[PDB]
């Protein structure tokens, strides 16, 4: 029942600007930060930001700060991640992930539903 | 705090209580 | 930031263990880690969280357990369903970011 | 030494505005809050609203709601009860209560020292 | 919302009891009963709180009690000085409003 | 005492809004955070929106959210849910509901005193 | 998302039982399952909250309990009265939405 | 609000109490009671707090002890270097303000 | 080591605003909650007001309520009670007492270290 | 090309609330002030009040201030009346009325495109 | 608040004068004034702004002309299809609201 | 068919307070600035207090600031002054006025309509 | 601090002055005055505004003229219900305060 | 700057236009 | 030197949401206004949004408001149309256009330069 | 809105003219109309602004001119590189939006 | 009429506080700006600070800047200038001055009233 | 910033000149000077604001006049009464400051 779709993928030639959807379905979305993870072709998996249920409060990674942002429309469930100044390290799949709802001591944020993963080729 | 809790619990009592304490403690410990 | 053994293989019907060992701030600050199935393609899914949790859908074949500043997710069995990319997570208050780990691969 | 003294009371038409006043001595106003009880001639008590000691929250009872205005100026001892588009229905003696301090597992609010009572008449 | 006799009475010298019968939300919840004494003209006084505590001023003869969903208020003694109205009060979780009971006259 | 009466139902082309009203009375409705629920002719009853008390915070079903808004006038126990693009789909009876007062380990919120409810149908 | 049987019937006298089955993020987390009756008409009325707290003006006749990731609703004496619409309510965590049970009709 | 004698009297080498009588919202409230010793300008300082507890700095001869409404300090030795104004200090929860007493002179 | 001064004293005519000061070293200031005490001459001692260690909540006695204020700069280690209309009856030594750090089950604010105590005069 | 489309009249007894909205088309909606005009029937016509264009400001005749309160949903061109405490003297024919752009030296608002007139009815 | 016959007449053909009177705050004061026009039923239309500007789609028989406090409406012509209610409208500084006519109906 | 009417005086013992109303009809409030004009008896008018059409901007007599506070209830037609700390001084007729409407080159604020005249006396 | 002088007075059918000296922030900085009319009882109403325009209503006796720092309010014809106050009034930029005149009394 | 004039100037109108034009001018320069 | 460079055309199921953008280059970009213009397939030329230099006003066609948003991303020189609820009308070429400075008595917005166009399908 | 001859055409070397009528809010409210030239593809540039003043790089055989409530494009010489669709473009006050017309093809 | 009058002189030992104050009367005060104007002994004037009439923007010399706060309590007519860490520089006579108001094209602002003059000694 | 001579004198009726020279963002910048007369003790009043305007209160004998960079204050009579210090005053854009001359003495 709970769903999330992505589109935007493609080739970009290095320092374009590339805009990523994640349009999701089957759940109160307003409810839920969101995360984006970035999939290098052939290495392991690495974070890259979170957004608040709201929208608030933005945090990234240090390796895209200041080039990439987060951003959630959040009355037709579709979550953002605009990417600026594409360089050659920024090619991989791109994942949806959403925060999981459970409480516990020691919390630290679960990613229990992902996106299809969206593949961004910043080449030539 | 990147770790903190970014979801809103629908659920939590969405209810006002008036029946609270409508005074306040000037003999509450005024140090910390 | 997390450490992963890079590949671990096993007979069908044993029990194979995968370990990640983490800094202070990463598993000796009381953070829980999370444990994902990655096959090719096929985005990953949750499979532990919370040290051990397991999530509805997920067969009873996996377990973990922590233990100092290193966590191990067993499982047992260990099928041909379950040749996939094993994922750790958690968060660094150092870096103030979520670090994931290396992966291990499971051949059978 | 605690006191309650009101004034404000009067014959008002049916459809104009009226203003009661509490003015306190003898103990730390701003540390209480403060009820307002009407009582119809030849009836029981009945509450009109309630107002916390730093007047955040404001709570009327149903039939005042939306007519009655509750407030206090905290920094000269006095408390106010607005009343906008009097009907006949609302001719009684207007009491002015305050909350006593005390501590019980079934905690509900007791007034222990009350004004010293002021008549609204709406009539002609 | 919190029912009262119309009147009680009793000759000078002996006990009366007013009671006090509220619902599941009223008194049933656990929400303290007080008590006032309302004499002619003499805006109301308190007598009672939170169930049978006495304040400072009021003589023994008037205590209170509760059971079930009902309290009640004890007066023994009955002198003339206790001629007056006696309302309840309470907190009624379902209206969310302070109710009072509807008021009884001892008449010795 | 409680009384929860509705209003503003009828038969709507698609693609045109409509606005269902709910006017209180008995209550404190200001301390009470009320619900939606529809209930399509011939089905099982659905959710729809919740809206807290001050009305700071409000969540919507997946189904109506975007197109649907949930609000109340506080000051004369009034609340709404505006209904935008009303598809076919929003065909049902719409029910006002008001959420109970009770303390338990496991809270989940519980309508204790609805509506009578209203059609709306979403035709030609 | 909470699943009810279609239909329950009996012979008026006898006891009948509607079962309310939800998942790990319905019942198995813990959240109280409400129970609502549904006349021809008239609005559903609050039957039982929390998992059988029954509230005032219900008869005793209806209870409930909760058992793993199920309730059920206990109906005793089931008269002529009794027909009507049952429906369940509770929080799931995964979908972050109030989720209201198939509903099933008592027919006696 | 706090009452306590005008002044109090011994040869030197005995003991005197001094006493402060407080209502039930004072020292009957189980609110405790700090004694302040004021010599000749020399502004006052504390010299026992929460019903008989020394601070630093006082000599043992100083004491106190709280019974019913009302508490006492007792002062043994009574040497010439105690003639002073002592006061009370507690907090009146009736009138939600701290309270000083009205003062004893001891004049050995 | 630790140590309350005090300043501002003098004769006010009535009606005339003073500000009197209470500079505090050898202690973390920010970290305590401070009481003015005012002494009639040959009366006993009574309170004036209290300010938490940040300054949010103050509290001031009936007689001084609307006339006096307390405040503190936190930054450089002061106290503050700013005193306006005033009257004849407002003429005593006041003193700077420091809120004492100790834990029981009945606390009540004991003042430990106290200030120099200075004289504001109210005539002609 | 341009339309004023209305909505929302009928039958209201004293005392009670409605709503009436005017849906706009074939003009670039949020760049007009619009009016409410009503006609008691067999009267002339008057005046109820008038909103700016983004709806900062809003004025209304006398004999309805308080109780109508007039606003504009600007993203999908409507305008709407709320109507409170109806008396039976609010009985007419309420016009939905636009503000026509034009430059003189003695400015005075015109209304040039109409709605179609909505009867409401205060009775019984 | 503005003046208007009751009603005027002609024969169709001939020429008819409606007029509008107004005060020093109203025309007086510079305010223009428009004029309505209004069928039975068929909700009002502008007829002429700004004291005597036609809008499109008006025929010329209708102009408008200024004097003094007062303006007024010279219809030529006077065919059947102009039987209607004429209002004006302005704006009264001194009320500081906007000011309708009282209409004149033109019957032919 | 401008009118002004007002309430609230009589005779106040020094050191009281007293509030003073002006109910308006006829026009439209909201977009008018009003004064208070004071009247010793026997004496010429002098100027007491002013106040912006929205209400966010006045200005008092420097006799009279720091006690008096003139406010307006925009949504009923209401103008207020609250007046504390009545001295003796502060006896007279109080008009409340209304600014005209006008334009010039030395524009200075005119008071066209004026209330009754309402009587405070502060006695013994 | 606009000065008058205490009264005028004149046989009916006669002309009066009535004068209006005020500092160089009050009229020599250019703001216009008014004048208003005081009965007994009956609060001030406008008569002059803007140094001599006349608002509706007020007869044509009236008339007012600026001559440097001072004003002027000519009344003509005299009759007997022009015995009343006269007030000037407006605004001092150094005050920033509108000051009214003291008030003269025109006797007849 | 310092330079601002600092004072209010109470004698500014007081009132409001209902009669201000009403409407916005999407035709106007949008360059700077 | 100046130039106008599209991207993000394609084909859109309807109900679907696309973005436009239109990169600037060899003009300052913050400086100037911009246009959306619609040419469907064999049809004349029509007008879709407008913004400020600044993005404070932005004015959209009758056929597109509630739907289409135009927005600046004022420091990279660069310009977005973002369609939501894609109708099966809104097929054809997207324009971006630059308002030209002139000064003229009768001025009217024109386009001096233009984008490359963009084509947008909505099909199945 | 604003109407166009569906098509023009001409011998090269001749002259032709495109008219683009008005109404009176277009054109009659003195707003300039601007001209676009659209070849097949080829976004339009912009071709004549503000009633034929020439924006650099337009070729002299170009020329607009306005007359009443519609205007003109005046094209000489009349050569192959014309061939395109010319529209209009200008501001309607009663719809507050920009107003293109309907084009048209010029064939030669 | 207008009056300015000054307290809070005297002798400061190097690095200790001092509040100068100007209590005016005669005027409206909260429509003025207000300087502060240190005459070293036998030297000339020199600016020190200037407030805004509401006092939200505080503008101050060089030499004080972050020592010297200047500030206004608006609703009983005085004036502030609060001097932490006084340096044997700051020794002088201190004035209170008020801007006038005037028009004119290179407004510089000129300080007509003078308060009388209070000595600060900072010696020793 | 602001130069003036250390001092100026002259024989009693005679015309005295005292000049102040300012900068390119003190005068030259456009912003008025204003003149100050400082007598021993007696804080200074306001002489001459504006560049010549005379408030009123001072003598016409005082007089200014701005020209180039240099701006001065001229003085005639020169009585015994005008003993006293004159300082300038204006504003500095570079400093975004206010500032004074240093001051002359008249000593006739």
């Amino acid at each position: 029942q709970v769903q999330l779709v992505q589109s935007g993928g493609g080739v970009v030639q290095p320092g374009r600007s590339l805009r990523l959807s994640c349009v999701t379905s089957g759940f109160t979305f307003p409810a839920f930060g969101m995360h984006w993870v970035r999939q290098a072709p052939g290495k392991g998996l690495e974070w890259v930001a979170v957004i608040w249920y709201d929208g608030s409060k933005k945090y990234y990674a240090d390796s895209v700060r200041g080039r990439f942002t987060i951003s959630r429309d959040n009355s037709r469930n579709t979550l953002y991640l605009q990417m600026h100044s594409l360089r050659a390290e920024d090619t991989a799949v791109y994942y949806c992930a959403r925060v999981k709802n459970y409480e516990s001591s020691g919390y630290s944020q679960c990613l229990d539903y992902w996106g299809q993963g969206v593949l961004v080729t910043v080449a030539s | 705090n990147p770790n903190a809790n970014p979801n809103a619990n629908p659920n939590a009592n969405p209810n006002a209580n008036p029946n609270a304490n409508p005074n306040a403690n000037p003999n509450a410990n005024p140090n910390a | 930031v997390l450490t992963q053994p890079p590949s671990v293989s096993g007979a069908p019907g044993q029990r194979v263990t995968i370990s990640c060992t983490g800094s202070s701030s990463n598993i000796g600050a009381g953070y829980d880690v999370h444990w994902y199935q990655q096959l090719p393609g096929t985005a990953p899914k949750l499979l532990i969280y919370g040290n051990g949790n397991r999530p509805s859908g997920v067969p009873d074949r996996f377990s973990g357990s922590k233990s100092g500043t290193s966590v191990s997710l067993a499982i047992t069995g260990l099928q041909a369903e379950d040749e996939a990319d094993y994922y750790c997570q958690s968060y660094d208050s150092s870096l103030s970011a979520f670090v994931f780990g290396t992966g291990t691969k499971v051949t059978v």
